[PDB]
Order: C-alpha cells, then sequence, then structure tokens
C-alpha cells in the first residue's frame, strides 16, 4: 500500500508533466506564430520603406 | 541700306530657325531616355527591395 501510495505522488507528478508537455506544444506553436507574424511586419515595413 | 539691314535679319531668321528646331527636337531625343531609364529605374527600386 506504501507503494501505491508513493506511486500515487509519482502520478500527481505525471499530471505535473503532462500540461507541462501541452503547455511546451502550445508555447512552440505560438513561436512559429510569431515568426510568420513578424514576418508580416517585415513585409509592412520594407514596402512603405519604398513608398 | 534698309534692304541690307535685312540681310543681317535673314541670317537671324536662318539661325533661330535652325537654333530653334533642331534643339528642342534635339530635347524630345534626350527626352524620351529620361522614362526610358526611370522606368528601368523604378524596377531597379524595388528589385532589391523586393529582395
Amino acid at each position: 500500500a506504501r507503494l501505491a501510495d508513493s506511486s500515487a505522488q509519482q502520478k500527481a507528478v505525471e499530471r505535473r508533466a503532462g500540461d507541462l508537455n501541452v503547455a511546451l506544444e502550445r508555447a512552440l506553436d505560438r513561436i512559429r506564430a510569431l515568426e510568420e507574424e513578424a514576418d508580416g511586419l517585415r513585409q509592412r515595413h520594407a514596402g512603405v520603406d519604398t513608398a | 541700306l534698309i534692304q541690307a539691314e535685312e540681310r543681317e535679319v535673314s541670317a537671324r531668321l536662318a539661325a533661330a530657325e535652325t537654333a530653334l528646331g533642331e534643339s528642342d527636337a534635339r530635347r524630345q531625343t534626350q527626352d524620351a531616355a529620361l522614362e526610358d531609364n526611370a522606368l528601368e529605374i523604378d524596377r531597379l527600386r524595388n528589385a532589391l527591395l523586393q529582395s
């Protein structure tokens, strides 16, 4: 039963790790979207420079 | 004697008519090149600017 309980705290750590993971993917997706958004900022910098 | 003074005018007629057209027409020979190069320049503008 002790093993069960220590495993239970390990399961709490598992839930923490899974939330950490999903946060990791969502942060990475936001990073990508940031990449294209900065791309767009660069185009709207360059064209008006031309103008 | 009045006739002689007009002999000066005929050259003044002859020179100006030459001095007039052969330059104004010449200017158009220069005139076209401006837009010719300028349009080249305009693509020459954005070429790097698009690159």
